[PDB]
């Protein structure tokens, strides 16, 4: 599990955490391309049951 | 048919007589079934319930 660690300590029940978006801005952003992802699926009303309607 | 004996049969004659008996038929035995087009991406299930209706 250590293996996995990625920060360098835990928190210690009083450790103040720090608000980083302090004031109003439109975000610019960056990624690695293979981040985000679209998952996409279909709708399968051409099916008999569908009848009625094209 | 009745039948009667003897040569002479005046004013001795018979009617014709057919009776009959009379046909019907029932309510229909439906099978309602009510999907979305979710569940019919895989389509086993709906040729199942098909099969087991019949």
């Amino acid at each position: 599990q250590r293996a996995y660690a990625n920060v360098n300590t835990s928190l210690a029940d009083a450790m103040a955490v720090n608000i980083l978006n302090v004031k109003d801005a439109r975000t610019n952003v960056f990624w690695a391309d293979d981040a985000i992802r679209i998952v996409s699926q279909p709708i399968p009303a051409n099916h008999e049951l569908f009848a009625g309607m094209k | 048919s009745p039948t009667q004996e003897g040569w002479d049969l005046t004013d001795k004659a018979t009617g014709l007589l057919e009776l009959n008996v009379a046909v019907n038929m029932g309510e229909p035995d439906n099978d309602f079934f009510q999907l979305r087009a979710d569940d019919l991406r895989d389509e086993t299930a709906y040729r199942r319930r098909i099969q087991s209706a019949a």
